[PDB]
Order: structure tokens, then C-alpha cells, then sequence
């Protein structure tokens, strides 16, 4: 409990494991952009499948621009509880509050990305 | 103040601030703050200061008086003392060498002060002060290091 | 039986900031001694 | 970097400080003129000791004479810089016992020269005694430590925020011995033993004892009382004097810390039983408010409290008879609650003879 | 002016390379387990070759005491009992657990445990006090067995896979780390879950260890981060904050071992060569001189152990070499 | 209603059907209310309700930030043109004054004080000018090259230079107004970069929400759009300062370190931009 | 019920102390005032769960087929289960 209500698409424990596993796979294929500034740039260039954010940023407003940009481009987005967990999945020694998986031609993760995309929109009902 | 009710004195002050808008408002705001402390208490002065803190034509006496009022109170919240100094230094920090020296002496002499902040105050004072005022601050601080103050 | 780590000079931030300021800006040694030795003590 | 890599430059800095202090010493009210320099003196040397990957014997050998020169001085800023240097040295290196003894002796003997730096000097001594090996400091500087004005009040003021355990851990074994010497013997000072007892009382009342200092104090009191009472000479009047001296201390220790002396007495029961020291144990537990529940029985070497509840029934009769004898006499070692709980517990057991008793 | 401190100094660890623990019996197979005997100068070496060997511990020669070869039993894990009179061994993909009683000279194969549905027995732990044996099962099941009679006492279930498990220092509790990054605390006497806390930044855990004095709990994860906690913090907090997160290792940590004096923590990863580190526990800083990468002898690390008084440190690798070092600070075996 | 007043209320599907019928015959049931009053009232209520739902208040609107700084530039261009006319027209009467006095406001005040060269001797300028400068001004009055002006000509010069001092007075009041509004709308931004630079950033993006959508790197180079696209097409090194060049932290530091500070400042500034745009609490603790 | 969020998810083993390819179906759930959840599944066992910690407390294997129905009396001292075998 004790989660900011502004992080509405809060994935549960089961979906969190699927998300962080796919993020870790995307790092091995060079298909991930790390950081809120880099995540914003992919949305402007229209090369992102989905956006993962961390719900435990002490001021949550520092990432709330991303949901607005995602709704314009029709890109799914979710929140996870720990920025430490998101940082380790990205392969970085520092906490990460937002990451973006990018569009790759011929990517082997296409079936897994599509299943995760379908899972995210279910949270929006 | 002498021969009329308290509410009418506040009414006179508010009308005066509407009529006088320019640099002549500087003296009016100071007398308004002094009346609030005497007619009311510390709470009345805080209410008047909050209302007037955004009307940009100011003087250093506006913030020096409020700092003195905070010191007379038994609480002496050090956070409020720094808060008044930052607002004054935002308005007159580019030219007032005395105001920077007063802020630095507050951190040393006050029982609640944090003397280790004096290093960053000196660094901030040198960059913000311009021309002769910067060199005056150097002389004033050098005098302060010895007992001549 | 328990193991306690005593404070060290380099780990304390305030002491390092005090030691990185120029000497003429620095206050008197009496204040520095109080702050330094209080930092070296174990808090309870 | 050049300060610790080149020791000639360090000697240059220290000699400059001493020379300038000596020059300004003749002019009264000239402390502020020496402010910046002394701060510079404090700022560099300490930082140099931080920067050095290892402090060698050469650095400490060069630094000690300047440390004593700073301690002997009357300028507060120069003494403060000396305290900072001492603290940093104690934090970084582990020293020989003799040199820690000699440094702590000089910190203690020159403490009262500047009355505004008593708290800083005591806190520096605490740091020194906490970061060095145990038993490094000897017994010679102990009287001068007891003669500083308002020692326990300054110690109490420090205790409100920081741990004061090393200094008390040093003082407590010496205070009890000094009290015993004062009661039975003579002291060079006129009333030194009384101020020793006053200091120990003030420590007990004001400063809370942590890190098992209560056990240490209780064990010291018990063992030293038994050791003095076990001497060849009888000294019955001296034993009575020791009893009337130790009674308030034991009672106050019981009052503030209830179970510590009980644990100490339980640990020493076997050792008292092995030798013929039952009567001394009886006297010592008679001194306390409670603890007469550990009296040995007349015929055997077992405590009353264990005798009352151990499985064998026939000797519980003797235990209850002993409790009745205690009831009829003026109770001085045992308290009301133990007796009441004992009889209410023994009303309900299986053996009817114990019920009758 | 300078003397030696009683405590272990930080920064530089004084070490000397010794003769290999398994010098008398050389092998080329992977070394699965190495362990020092609790009460005698004996080291036991086991590996993927079906042999189990026990040697007299001397820095010069390490003479062979006895070697026992099982038929088709590649040892996954072999350990001494807490009292030390018997040796327990297990294999990869085998149901039978082998118990070797040295005092009675009997080798008992425990192939059948009544009430246990587990098909294979490979991962297990022994309590410090010696009264319990815990077996890691499947579907997140933990089975508790009495040590003297090897009969099942009860079973505990966690949500998700069991990655690793360990006993408390007082042997009254069990720490089990799940496959999703969560760690459970179980009471031994009544098989009830006391608390559930989350290891920071762990997708899934690989190892866990506790200190002898009861002060520290350490968790290893896939990313190579070792988190060190106070034990009281884990018992009362759902999101405990670690004392220090060790970032030096880069690949998943598979081995954790605490020093008996609780001044050294040993961490290793088998996925990379020369991936072993030693941590000064009170300071939580890593010694800068232990893995001498110039020599290139260590390679992949599968097992680590400390002598009962920390005089020796042992290391087992994939090349069949049981490396051994002598720590000069400690003068007792 | 039942608790607050002793009154019984009935809700039912038959009630809902009755509501539908009244709405369908909305005209024809209330004779007093005109159709025009109904339509005009609907537009006013709909917009006020939508502003309430969207948290639009007089404080949250940042349009006056864009308007004030656009006007602030326009007043500067106007003031420059008129001052040159005072100096050129009065330079044919007393050319030495223009060279001595550089402050434009001080120049126009002296002209308003004293009409012709003859009156400079008797009149006093201590309040406007220092005494040694006043002596130089007084001395140059006797030895002059200028032509004598008519009475109508000197009246025209005074009226123009009077307009100058009024524009400068209002421009100061407008700048004080902008300081009030920036501290109220984005208090954290003003602590970071300042009132002027923060207002230029909002004016460039057109709104605070538009500025919030940008990344830190874009904010760093926002002003320098001409150099950015020159470098991108010709494949040269990109600019590194932008509008942030005039911020206080960038200005004070040495030219070698102005590049590192710019990206350090831009990264921290956007954090305050997001917080001011989306946060519901106006405070400067984060910015400080 | 106040905030419709899942406080706990409890994983049910597909086979009794084992794993199987066939998915486990929880056919009925009954809840007691003390805090225990009683569940019946297709694996043939009746299981007790604790709501506070979200962990299994006890399992009872009673049939070789699906256990499909649960019912609890108003006084929570007795309950009844019905299985696929009749």
C-alpha cells in the first residue's frame, strides 16, 4: 500500500515480473532507452512500443509529462513500484525512473512485445 | 492611531497603498509594518508582511524590521530568519555589501545558527556583488576576521 | 558481541565541507573543534 | 599533498604558528589577530592527516612536541587546533600503550587552564580512549581528573547526546578502590575520599549506565568488598565503617537497576561456597535492601531461593523454617514481596508437611 | 609509535598462498563442495567426479586420509553435520541421500523418506545446532526433517519457486528467498510465516546467508548486487533499507559465506572468471588486493569456506583445484 | 434532503419518465424565461463549469506571462526611438550635454528641469546629478556652439521627453508585475534561472504545459535554433548555450565552464518545470 | 471492498506437492470469520489459507478426482464438500 494515486496503471506483482524480464531482454538486443529524457525523445520520434515508469519518485510530477505524450501517440504505459528494480533490469548501477523499448526491424522479441502490449491495454479496461 | 479605532487605521493604510503606487510607496509600506507590530502582535505583523511581500517596490528596512521582530519573539525560528534574508538578498543582493555581511554574522552569533554555512555565503556574495560593492565586501569581511569588526 | 562502525572523517559531509573552504573565510578554530570532535563521537 | 610528502614544510608551518603566537602573546587582547592563521593551522594539518594513505612514525614524532606546545598554551584557538589534531591522529592510527598514556596524562593535567574548553577537552579524551586499545591509560592522572570543577555536570551534558561509556569504564574501577583506601587508610589530600564518593554518587544518580556498565559496577563493589573483608587482619571497626559507606551505594544501585546485583550474586554463589566465605556473603547481602534471598542455609551450601522450590521435599521444611526465623528477626537483607510470594506459593504444593509449615 | 590493532584492518588483507587443498588427489572435474571440519584440522573436497575425499589440513602437504568413490553419484553438494561425526552427500537428479557415519563406519543410503513426494533431492541445508535438516523442493515447498532419524516433520509452502534458503544463527527461524525477489521468514517450531519483506532491486534471488552473531543478513541477486541488512530490520519491515549495497560484482552472485568472527563476507559469481571478492563487514568496504588478476588461477568459483577460527580460506573452481590461502591476522585454525 | 430537512423525496422510474416529458416540452411550460436568456445563460455556465473542472483560475493562467514580456520588448524599442529624438533635437542647442551624460533617463530629466542654456547657471541639479558632474554641466553651458531655439521649439522638446519618462515609469511597473506573476505561477523556475529567462522560456514554447513536454536537452538549446539546424545539415558541432546563456549561473562562471553548467542547469530546471506545471502545491522548497 | 484492489494473490500448486502440465482450477471458495480461506480445486485437495499473510496453512488430500463444491454452515463449526466421484 501507500502508493500515489496518480500512478493509475499500477501493474501487480505477476505483471511486474513479466515487464522487468522483457526489459532485461530488450537490453541484450540493444532495444531500450534509459532515462526520462531519452524516453521522451523516442515518443517525439514515434519509435517506442511502450513506456515503463517508477511510481516511487518522491515528487511524482517529474514524470507526469510522459502519460500526456503517450496518449497523443497512442502508446501504452504502466507504472512499477520500485525505481531500484527498474534500474537493475535496465542494466545500470543507478536508479531509473522511466525507460522506453524502441522499434526494431527484425527483432526477435516481437511476439513477447505484442503480448505485453495486449496485457497493458487490459489495465485501461 | 492616537484618536481613532484600530480598524480605521488599517483602512487609511490600505487606501494610501492604492493611491500611491511608485517609489513613494516605499515609506508607506514600512510604516504599515510598524503599525501592525504595535497595534497587533507578532501574528498581526506576519499577516501584513505576507500580504505585502509581493509588492515589488521595497526597501531594505522592510526586511530588517521583520528580522528584528522575529528575534524579539521567544521562539526565534532560524528557518524564518533565513527566509527573510533570502528575500532581501534577491532584491538588493547585487549592490548591498552590508546586507551580505549581516547575513553572515547571523549564522555565527545566533545560538541556532549553523556557522559552517559561512563558506557558501561568502562564495555567493562575491559572485552576486558587482563593481565597487564586491571589493567593499572583501574589506568589510577582512575587518571582521580581526576584532575591529 | 555486536560490531559497531565508528564515524570516520571523510564520510561525514559537513566536516568535508568545512575542510574545503578557504582559510580566511573559515571561522575561528574554537567552532571547528566543537563541530569536529562532536562529529567524531558516537551518537546514541 | 606537499604537507605530508615533505615534512620540512610541515615543520615550517608549525614553527610559524608557534613564533607568531609568541610574538602576539605580549600584547593583551590580541587574540583575534591570530584567528585566520590558527584556522589555517587547523585546516591544513588535519586534512593532511586525512590525505595520507598511511601515517608513519616520522609524522607523529614531528607532531608530538607541537601538540604539547599547543596544550601548554593559553590561547583558546591554539588549544582547539591541538584538540582537532589529537582527535584526527587517534582516529587514523593505533598507538603504543605508553604514548597513549603520556598523551592522556597531558590532556588531563592541563584541562582546567582554559575554563571555556573543558567540554571539548573531555570529549577529545573520550574519543582518544574510545579509538585506542583498552587499558591504555593508567592510574596516575586519575586524581587530577577528579579535581576538575563540575566534572559530572559536564559529563551529564555530554551524555544527553553522545556515548560517554569509555570514560566511565576508565573511572569506575578506580573510584571504588579510592573509596576503600579512604575509609581504611589515609590520603595526601584533605578530603579526597569524600569527593571520590560524591563523584560516584553523582554518576549513579544522574548519568544512565549503558553497555553493561551496571554489571561492571556491581561486580566491582562485590568483589572489592569481599577482598577487603577477607584480609588477615580482622579490623571489625573498619569493616563497620566500610559497611556504612557502601550501604547507600548498593541501595541506590538496586533502586535504579533492579536485577544486576542479583545476577552477580548468582554468578558468585559457587565461588563463595567453594571456600569458607559464607559469613562475608551474608554481611554483604545484609547491606542491600534485597538480596538476603540468597543466604546460604545453616547446614549446606545452597541458597534459600533455590531451596524453596527445588523438587526434594524434606529440606523444603528446613527452608521454610529458616524463612520463619527470618520473619521473627528484624528483616534487613530480604524484602516483603519475596516472603509473601514464597509463602503464598508454598501453601499450594503437594506435600502436606510443607503446607503445615 | 605504531602498533597492531586487535581488530582486522581494512583496505589491505595480509595473505599467503598455500598448497592446494586437493594436491594429493588431483582431478580435472568441477569441484562442487569444499568445507572445513568443525572440530578437527580436516578439509573435505567433493566434485562432479563421484569421489568424496577428506584430507589432513597442513599448509605444506595435506596428506590423504580417505577417499570414497560412489558408483553413479556425481556430488551436487556434500557437507558435514553440525556436530561433525557424519557426512551428508547428494547428487544431481537422484532421489537417494547418502549419509556416511564415520564413528560407526557405516554408509547409509536414505533412498526412501516417508511422506515426501519429492522426486529428486539436490538442495539442502543443515541447522547450526544440528537438530534439523531442510530440503528445497518444487512448487515452492520446504520440507523439515529431524537430523537423527531423517523422518519428515512438516512442510512449508511459498508462493513461487524456492531459490535459496538458510537457517538463523539461533536455528529458530528459516529465511527463504523466492524466484520473484521476495524473501520469507518462517518459524521453525510452528511452521508459520513471521514476515514477508522485499529485497531491493532484485528480479530473482540466487543466494542468502546469515552471520553467526545474529547481526547480518545478506542476499544475492541476478544483477550481481549483494544487499546487507540488519536482522531486526528484516523481521519488522516490509521494505527494509540495506546497510550497504555491494556493487563490485557485475554478474549474478551464487555463493555467500560469512566469517566466523563476522569480519569478512565472501561473495562470488560462477558465470565469470576471477569474480570473487572479500568484504570488510563492519565497514562494508571491499579489500583491494585479494583477487590478483595477473595470476589468472582462480577462474570460475563454485564453493568457498572458512576455517572455524578463520585461519584458512578455501576456494574451489571448475579446474579441479581446491585453492587455499592462509590469513595472517588469525593465528588459529 | 431527508436528513437536512424534514422532507420526503421519491425517486422512481415513473419519476424519470416524468422528467423526460417536462424536458421535451421545455418551452411552453415556463412562460417567464425568454429563449434568449436560456441560451446566453447556458454558454456562460458551461464555460465557467469547464474552467472549474480543469482547475482554470486567475492564478493558474500564464497568458499574462506571454503578454507582459511581448509588451516589455515593444516598450524598449519605443523608448529607444524617442530618446534619440530628444538628443538630436536638443543637440542643436546644447551638444555638450549629450556627450557628458550617458544615462538616458537622467538626460531627459535634466531637459525637463531646465529649458535653455541660460537657465543652467541659476538652476540646481544636485538631486539629479552628482555635484562634480553638475559643475561640468554648468561650465559647458557658457562655452557652447549650439543655436538658440524658439519658445515653441523648446515646448515641443519638453513634451516628447516627458513622454519618455512616463514610458520608463510604466515599463518598471510592468516588470514588477511580471515578477509577481512568475513567482506565483512557477516559483521553482524563478529560483533556478530567474524571472526574465524563465518568462522567455515560456514565451518561446507558448505555454507552461507546452514547455513541460520538452526534454532537458531541448530546453538547453531552445533559443539557439538558427545555429542548431545550420550544424545539423552541414554536419558540424551543435550549439550548447541557447537562451540559458543569460541565466545568472551561466553568466557568472568562467567561459571554459559555461558549457558544463548549461547542461547541468537545464537538467535541473526541467524538473522544476514539470513540478510547477503538474503539481498542485506552489512552493519553492524544491527549487531552492 | 473499499478500494477494489487485490491485496493478495495465492498460488495453488497444480498437483498435490508436485507440478503437472494440467492447469489447476479452483472450483469453490469459502471464507471464515477468523480469517481463513477454504478452497477446493481440481487436483482433489481442500486447502486452508491465511488472509493476513497470504500463505498456505494446511492441505488435505481427499479424492482422486476434482473437488467441485463447498458449503459452510452459519455457525462456522462445520462445512461440507462435494467431489466429482459423487
Amino acid at each position: 500500500a501507500d502508493v500515489n494515486p496518480k500512478a493509475y496503471p499500477l501493474a501487480d506483482a505477476h505483471l511486474t515480473k513479466k515487464l522487468l524480464d522483457l526489459v532485461q531482454q530488450s537490453c541484450n538486443y540493444k532495444q531500450l532507452r534509459k532515462g526520462a529524457n531519452e524516453a521522451t525523445k523516442t515518443l517525439n520520434r514515434g519509435i517506442s512500443e511502450f513506456i515503463v515508469m517508477a511510481a516511487d519518485a518522491e515528487p511524482l510530477e517529474i514524470i507526469l509529462h510522459l502519460p500526456l505524450l503517450c496518449e497523443d501517440k497512442n502508446v501504452p504505459y504502466v507504472f512499477v513500484r520500485s525505481k531500484q528494480a527498474l534500474g537493475r533490469a535496465c542494466g545500470v548501477s543507478r536508479p531509473v525512473i522511466a525507460c522506453s523499448v524502441t522499434i526494431k526491424e527484425g527483432s526477435q522479441l516481437k511476439q513477447q512485445i505484442q503480448s505485453i502490449q495486449q496485457s497493458i491495454e487490459r489495465l485501461l479496461v | 492611531e492616537g484618536a481613532k479605532s484600530q480598524e480605521d487605521t488599517e483602512a487609511v493604510f490600505k487606501k494610501a497603498l492604492l493611491a500611491v503606487i511608485g517609489a513613494d510607496s516605499v515609506t508607506l509600506k514600512n510604516k504599515y509594518l510598524d503599525w501592525a507590530y504595535r497595534s497587533g502582535g507578532y501574528k498581526k505583523a506576519r499577516a501584513v508582511f505576507k500580504s505585502l511581500q509581493e509588492s515589488r517596490p521595497f526597501s531594505v528596512d522592510f526586511f530588517r524590521k521583520m528580522i528584528q521582530f522575529e528575534k524579539e519573539q521567544e521562539s526565534c525560528n532560524m528557518a524564518n530568519i533565513r527566509e527573510y534574508y533570502e528575500r532581501a538578498l534577491r532584491e538588493f543582493g547585487s549592490a548591498d555589501s552590508d546586507l551580505w555581511m549581516d547575513y553572515m554574522k547571523e549564522e555565527l552569533n545566533h545560538p541556532l545558527g549553523r556557522p559552517e554555512n559561512c563558506g557558501q555565503i561568502y562564495w555567493r556574495a562575491m559572485k552576486m556583488l558587482q563593481g565597487e560593492s564586491a571589493e567593499a565586501f572583501v574589506a568589510k569581511h577582512a575587518m571582521h576576521q580581526t576584532g575591529h569588526l | 558481541n555486536e560490531l559497531v562502525q565508528l564515524p570516520l572523517t571523510e564520510n561525514i559531509p559537513a566536516i568535508s565541507e568545512l575542510l574545503h573552504t578557504p582559510a580566511h573565510v573559515l571561522p575561528s578554530a574554537a567552532f571547528l573543534c566543537s563541530m569536529f570532535v562532536n562529529s567524531l563521537l558516537l551518537s546514541k | 599533498t606537499h604537507c605530508y610528502k615533505d615534512l620540512g614544510f610541515m615543520d615550517f608551518i608549525c614553527s610559524l604558528v608557534t613564533k607568531s603566537v609568541k610574538v602576539f602573546a605580549e600584547y593583551p587582547g590580541s587574540s583575534a589577530q591570530l584567528r585566520v592563521l590558527l584556522a589555517f593551522y587547523a585546516s591544513t594539518i588535519v586534512s593532511a592527516l586525512v590525505a595520507a594513505e598511511d601515517v608513519s612514525d616520522n609524522i607523529i614524532a614531528k607532531l608530538f612536541p607541537y601538540i604539547q606546545k599547543g596544550l601548554k598554551s593559553s590561547l583558546p584557538d591554539y588549544r582547539a587546533a591541538t584538540y582537532m589534531i589529537i582527535c584526527q591522529i587517534s582516529v587514523k592510527v593505533t598507538m603504543e600503550n605508553t604514548f597513549v598514556n603520556s598523551l592522556a596524562s597531558q590532556i588531563i593535567k592541563t584541562l582546567t587552564k582554559i575554563p571555556s574548553l573543558i567540554k571539548d577537552g573531555l570529549s577529545c579524551l573520550i574519543v582518544l580512549l574510545q579509538r585506542q586499545k583498552p587499558e591504555s591509560l593508567g592510574k596516575k592522572p586519575f586524581p587530577h581528573l577528579c579535581n576538575v570543577p563540575d566534572l559530572i555536570t559536564i559529563l551529564h551534558g555530554i551524555s544527553e547526546t553522545y556515548d560517554v561509556s569509555p570514560l566511565l569504564h576508565y573511572m569506575l574501577p578506580h573510584l571504588v578502590v579510592s573509596i576503600i583506601h579512604h575509609v581504611t587508610g589515609e590520603e595526601t589530600e584533605g578530603m579526597d575520599g569524600q569527593i571520590y564518593k560524591r563523584h560516584l554518587e553523582a554518576i549513579l544518580t544522574k548519568i544512565s549506565l549503558k553497555n553493561n556498565l551496571d554489571h561492571l559496577l556491581a561486580s566491582l563493589l562485590f568483589e572489592e568488598y569481599i577482598s577487603y573483608s577477607s584480609q588477615e587482619e580482622m579490623d571489625s571497626n573498619k569493616v563497620s565503617l566500610l559497611n556504612e559507606q557502601f550501604l547507600p551505594l548498593i541501595r541506590l544501585l538496586e533502586s535504579k537497576y533492579p536485577r544486576t546485583l542479583d545476577v552477580v550474586l548468582e554468578e558468585h554463589l559457587k565461588e563463595i561456597a567453594d571456600l569458607k566465605k559464607q559469613e562475608l556473603f551474608h554481611q554483604f547481602v545484609s547491606l542491600s535492601t534485597s538480596g538476603g534471598k540468597y543466604q546460604f542455609l545453616a547446614d549446606s551450601d545452597t541458597s534459600l531461593m533455590l531451596s524453596l522450590n527445588h523438587p526434594l521435599a524434606p529440606v523444603r521444611i528446613l527452608a521454610m523454617n529458616h524463612l520463619k526465623k527470618i520473619m521473627k528477626t528484624s528483616k534487613e537483607g530480604v524484602d516483603e514481596s519475596f516472603i509473601k510470594e514464597a509463602v503464598l506459593a508454598r501453601l499450594g504444593d503437594d506435600n502436606i508437611d510443607v503446607v503445615l509449615s | 609509535f605504531i602498533s597492531t590493532s586487535t581488530s582486522l584492518p581494512r583496505g589491505i588483507l595480509k595473505m599467503k598462498n598455500c598448497q592446494h587443498a586437493n594436491a594429493e588427489r588431483p582431478t580435472v572435474a568441477r569441484i562442487s563442495s569444499v568445507q572445513f571440519h568443525p572440530g578437527a584440522q580436516i578439509v573435505m573436497v567433493a566434485g562432479l567426479d563421484n569421489a568424496v575425499s577428506l584430507f589432513q589440513v597442513d599448509g605444506k602437504t595435506n596428506p590423504k586420509i580417505q577417499s570414497i568413490y560412489l558408483e553413479r553419484f556425481p556430488i551436487f553438494k556434500a557437507c558435514f553435520s553440525a556436530n561433525g561425526e557424519e557426512v551428508l552427500a547428494t547428487s544431481t537428479h537422484s532421489k537417494v541421500l547418502y549419509v556416511y557415519d564415520m564413528l560407526a563406519g557405516k554408509l547409509i543410503p536414505v533412498h526412501q523418506v516417508r511422506g515426501l513426494k519429492e522426486k529428486i533431492v539436490r538442495s539442502f541445508e543443515v541447522s547450526p545446532d544440528g537438530s534439523f535438516l531442510l530440503i528445497n523442493g518444487i512448487a515452492g515447498y520446504l520440507h523439515l526433517l529431524a537430523m537423527k532419524t531423517k523422518e519428515l516433520i512438516g512442510s512449508m509452502k511459498i508462493n513461487g519457486r524456492v531459490a535459496a534458503s538458510t537457517f538463523s544463527s539461533d536455528s529458530k527461524k528459516v529465511y527463504a528467498s523466492s524466484g520473484d525477489g521476495e524473501v520469507y521468514v518462517w518459524d521453525v517450531n510452528s511452521r508459520k510465516c513471521l514476515n514477508r519483506f522485499v529485497d531491493e532491486g532484485s528480479l530473482y534471488g540466487l543466494s542468502i546467508a546469515t552471520s553467526r552473531n545474529g547481526q547480518y543478513v545478506a542476499c544475492g541477486s541476478n544483477c550481481g548486487v549483494v544487499n546487507i541488512y540488519n536482522q531486526d530490520s528484516c523481521l519488522q519491515e516490509t521494505n527494509p533499507k540495506p546497510i550497504k549495497a555491494i556493487m563490485n560484482l557485475v554478474t549474478g552472485v551464487t555463493s555467500l559465506t560469512f566469517n566466523p568472527t563476522t569480519e569478512i563476507l565472501a561473495i562470488a559469481s560462477e558465470k565469470m572468471k576471477e569474480a570473487v571478492r572479500l568484504v570488510h563487514l563492519p565497514s562494508c568496504t571491499v579489500f583491494s588486493n585479494f583477487p590478483v588478476i595477473k595470476n589468472k588461477n582462480i577462474s570460475h568459483v563454485h564453493t568457498m569456506d572458512f576455517s572455524p577460527r578463520s585461519g584458512y580460506f578455501a576456494l574451489g573452481n571448475e579446474k579441479g583445484k581446491a585453492l587455499m590461502y592462509r590469513l595472517h591476522h588469525y593465528s588459529d585454525f | 434532503i431527508k436528513e437536512k430537512l424534514n422532507l420526503s423525496c421519491i425517486h422512481s422510474p415513473v419519476v424519470n419518465e416524468l422528467m423526460r416529458g417536462i424536458r421535451s416540452q421545455m418551452d411552453g411550460l415556463i412562460p417567464g424565461v425568454e429563449p434568449r436568456e436560456m441560451a446566453a445563460m447556458c454558454l456562460g455556465l458551461a464555460h465557467s463549469l469547464s474552467r472549474y473542472r480543469l482547475k482554470f483560475s486567475a492564478d493558474k493562467v500564464d497568458t499574462m506571462i506571454v503578454q507582459a514580456i511581448s509588451l516589455l520588448d515593444d516598450l524598449d524599442k519605443e523608448l529607444n526611438n524617442y530618446i534619440m529624438r530628444c538628443r538630436e533635437w536638443y543637440g542643436w542647442h546644447f551638444p555638450e550635454l549629450g556627450k557628458i551624460i550617458s544615462d538616458n533617463l537622467t538626460y531627459c530629466k535634466c531637459l525637463q528641469k531646465v529649458g535653455d542654456r541660460k537657465n543652467y547657471a541659476s538652476a540646481k541639479l544636485s538631486e539629479l546629478l552628482p555635484e562634480e558632474v553638475e559643475a561640468e554641466v554648468k561650465a559647458a553651458a557658457e562655452i557652447s556652439m549650439g543655436t538658440e531655439v524658439s519658445e515653441e521649439d523648446i515646448c515641443n522638446i519638453l513634451h516628447l521627453c516627458t513622454q519618455v519618462i512616463e514610458i520608463s515609469e510604466y515599463r518598471t511597473q510592468l516588470y514588477e508585475y511580471l515578477q509577481n506573476r512568475m513567482m506565483a505561477i512557477a516559483p521553482n523556475v524563478t529560483v533556478m534561472v530567474g524571472e526574465l529567462v524563465g518568462a522567455r522560456l515560456i514565451a518561446h514554447a507558448g505555454s507552461l504545459l507546452n514547455l513541460a513536454k520538452h526534454a532537458a536537452s531541448t530546453v538547453q538549446i531552445l533559443g539557439a535554433e538558427k545555429a542548431l539546424f545550420r550544424a545539423l545539415k552541414s554536419r558540424r558541432d551543435t550549439p550548447k548555450y541557447g537562451l540559458i546563456y543569460h541565466a545568472s549561473l551561466v553568466g557568472q562562471t568562467s567561459p571554459k565552464h559555461k558549457g558544463k553548467i548549461s547542461r547541468m542547469l537545464a537538467a535541473k530546471t526541467v524538473l522544476a518545470i514539470r513540478y510547477d506545471a503538474f503539481g498542485e502545491d506552489s512552493s519553492s522548497a524544491m527549487g531552492v | 471492498v473499499k478500494s477494489g484492489s487485490a491485496v493478495h494473490k495465492m498460488i495453488v500448486d497444480r498437483q498435490y506437492m508436485g507440478v503437472s502440465k494440467r492447469k489447476c482450477i479452483v472450483w469453490g471458495v469459502a471464507f471464515l470469520s477468523d480469517g481463513t480461506i477454504i478452497s477446493v480445486d481440481s487436483a482433489g485437495k481442500v486447502q486452508f489459507w491465511d488472509s493476513a499473510t497470504g500463505t498456505l496453512v494446511k492441505s488435505h488430500l481427499i479424492a482422486n478426482a476434482d473437488v467441485q463444491s463447498i458449503a459452510v454452515a452459519d455457525q462456522e463449526d462445520s462445512f461440507v464438500v462435494g467431489t466429482a466421484e459423487g
